[PDB]
């Protein structure tokens, strides 16, 4: 038999998730890659980022603690 | 090694997060220390005063994975001192025009990686401050995970457990505290070749979105949305993957409020079953509709039942399965037998429904994942 029943829990919400409970994240070593620019101007990519519109963009991961910001650099 | 970025680099996080209507989270340098191994907040200052300047809504973090700084740095930072650099990070942004803004730490590994003194001390230290408590998360090293691996019950479970030990940890020390996985996917090292960019990853995924979201998780940011790692969710071509897809229809359908929803066989693990209330910003549903998600990793189709008095509804599916050739191992998926493509660049296809005759059980076909919405559901916790 490949016929399964389920129980349901309805009587009230167990939790409330964020809205932006389904976030993403760029690794902070993407803005190591010469290409930065042209990659995140991209009108598809930004066409897809909307998709996922509410949520969270992280910037980070090993490379946030080797990354120094420079106010001089271009 | 250091390298340093621009106002530009900046600007272009900026901008891409902005126009794609998301919320910026950009993470400090926490190795910049001084020779007391405070955190020098000196760039970080230059940084905030940037970000003024231009009217940036950012939140922030401090430092990634501190556990593996005497590994990756030969420094080691205990969680006590993380807690006062986050308390002295939170004393800037006060005294900065990003007062309002949120901060979230400390970017931990998984119970795995042995950080329970590590993120106890941080919580008992800096706790105060942070708005959410954020860890890491991966089922598998990227260079020996194999297909039978991101298919296996008893990897998806182990989640289970790493939930229970981070939870262990933050009732001790900040109960009532948010948590969030601040950065997860199917496989460290950048992913698994084949694997973290197929139709296979999806197991994983939804499986850990549910559980995320069932055992009290209140974020979860996919590693990552587009780069060089495998577990992307758009490739180098800025081609959606299947993770892409089954993301944005998670979206579509699944709200904010968690309900429960369990198999009455008393064995497997191998039917995966979640329920939330429908999402109501969703125009197709209303007020009171459920929405159900299942993972089958059975090798046959199995046959959902609906409990009393849900058997009758109109249940729309929105079922996921791979285009071939490759079967599991795909890049391209469809959605109730259409393939799921972008119309064009500026526009996604809509996401089309499989309306189901009233009373019928729900069909999941074998290594397939899907979402069945339960019309008129008339749930009064969804209302
Ligand atoms: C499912 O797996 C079993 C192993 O228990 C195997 O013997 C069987 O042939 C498989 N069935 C199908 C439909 O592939
Ligand atoms: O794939 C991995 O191993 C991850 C682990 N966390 C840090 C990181 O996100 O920078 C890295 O890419
Ligand atoms: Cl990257």
């Amino acid at each position: 038999q490949d016929v399964v029943d389920l129980d349901f829990f309805t009587q009230e919400p167990l939790h409330l998730v964020s809205p932006s409970f389904l976030s993403v994240t760029i690794d902070a070593n993407l803005a190591t890659d010469p290409r930065f620019l042209i990659l995140l101007g991209s009108p598809k990519l930004r066409t897809l980022a909307r998709g996922l519109s509410p949520a969270y963009l992280r910037f980070g991961g090993t490379k946030t603690d080797f990354l120094i910001f420079d106010p001089k650099k271009e | 090694k250091n390298s340093t970025y621009s106002r530009s680099s900046v600007d272009v996080l900026y901008t891409f997060a902005n126009c794609s209507g998301l919320d910026l989270i950009f993470g400090l340098n926490a190795l910049l220390r001084t020779a007391d191994l405070q955190w020098n907040s000196s760039n970080a200052q230059l940084l905030l005063d940037y970000c003024s300047s231009k009217g940036y809504n950012i939140s922030w973090e401090l430092g990634n994975e501190p556990n593996s700084f005497l590994k990756k740095a030969d420094i080691f930072i205990n969680g006590s001192q993380l807690g006062e650099d986050f308390i002295q990070l939170h004393k800037l942004l006060r005294k900065s025009t990003f007062k309002n803004a949120k901060l979230y730490g400390p970017d931990v590994g998984q119970p795995r990686r042995k950080t329970a003194k590590m993120l106890k001390s941080f919580l008992k230290a800096g706790g105060e401050v942070i708005d959410s408590v954020t860890w890491h998360h991966y089922y598998l090293n990227g260079r020996t995970a194999t297909r039978e691996d991101f298919l296996n019950p008893d990897v998806l479970d182990i989640f289970i457990s790493s939930v229970q030990k981070v939870f262990q940890v933050v009732e001790s020390t900040r109960p009532g505290k948010k948590v969030w996985l601040g950065e997860t996917s199917s496989a460290y090292g950048g992913g698994a070749p084949l694997l973290s960019d197929t139709f296979a990853a999806g197991f994983m995924w939804l499986d850990k979105l549910g559980l995320s979201a069932r055992m009290g998780i209140e974020v979860v940011m996919r590693q990552v949305f587009f780069g060089a790692g495998n577990y992307h969710l758009v490739d180098e071509n800025f081609d959606p993957l299947p993770d892409y897809w089954l993301s944005l229809l998670f979206k579509k359908l699944v709200g904010t409020k968690v309900l429960m929803a369990s198999v009455q066989g008393s064995k497997r693990r191998k039917l995966r079953v979640y329920l939330h209330c429908t999402n109501t910003d969703n125009p197709r549903y209303k007020e009171g509709d459920l929405t159900l998600y299942a993972i089958n990793l059975h090798n046959v189709t199995k046959y959902l039942r609906l409990p009393y008095p849900f058997s009758n509804k109109q249940v729309d599916k929105y079922l996921l399965r791979p285009l071939g050739p490759h079967g599991l191992l795909s890049k391209s998926v469809q959605l109730n037998g259409l393939t799921l493509k972008m119309v064009d660049d500026q526009t996604l296809p809509p996401l089309m429904e499989k309306p189901l005759r009233p009373g019928s059980s729900l069909g999941l076909p074998a290594f397939s994942y899907s979402f069945f919405v339960i019309r008129n559901a008339k749930v009064a916790a969804c209302i």
